[PDB]
């Protein structure tokens, strides 16, 4: 019993640890397999802000009156 | 001196130097770019009617516009 009282530790502590500690890696799985998931229809179908390789900016076509009058 | 010992190399210095340093202290160089500037290579297109603006002549003999006289006047 002193052994027990002065060292260890009770189940409740032990166990209630144990339960959050599943939580907290149950919420890591799920948004892992969650990011790759976003991350391959992201890829197939380029909707999202991640994968948007530069095209051209469109700031520098400056409409004006040109020389020729067809373009 | 210098001018005794190499003398063409000091007077091509000395052009130079005047080369690069009187383009700045001149009064003709804001006259070479209105000069540049007024010359028309391409059409001076025409453009929508009215915005009430007090410029843009509708007749190329009407003062109103902003015109070179300076070609003739020195």
């Amino acid at each position: 019993r002193w052994i027990a009282r002065t060292f260890f530790d009770a189940p409740e502590k032990n166990y209630e640890r144990t339960m959050a500690i599943l939580q907290i890696e149950s919420e890591k799985a799920e948004l892992r397999l969650k990011e790759l998931e976003v991350r391959r229809l992201m890829r197939a179908k380029g909707d999202g802000p991640w994968f948007q390789y530069p095209t051209i900016d469109k700031a520098l076509i400056d409409h004006s009156p040109k020389a020729t009058p067809d373009n | 001196n210098v001018w005794a010992k190499e003398p063409v190399l000091v007077a091509s210095f000395a052009i130079a130097g005047l080369a690069v340093i009187l383009p700045t202290l001149s009064p003709y160089t804001k006259y070479s770019l209105m000069i540049n500037r007024a010359t028309p290579y391409n059409y001076p297109v025409p453009l929508r009617d009215d915005g009430n603006m007090p410029d843009v002549p509708s007749h190329p003999q009407d003062p109103q516009g902003p015109s070179l006289e300076w070609l003739k006047r020195l």
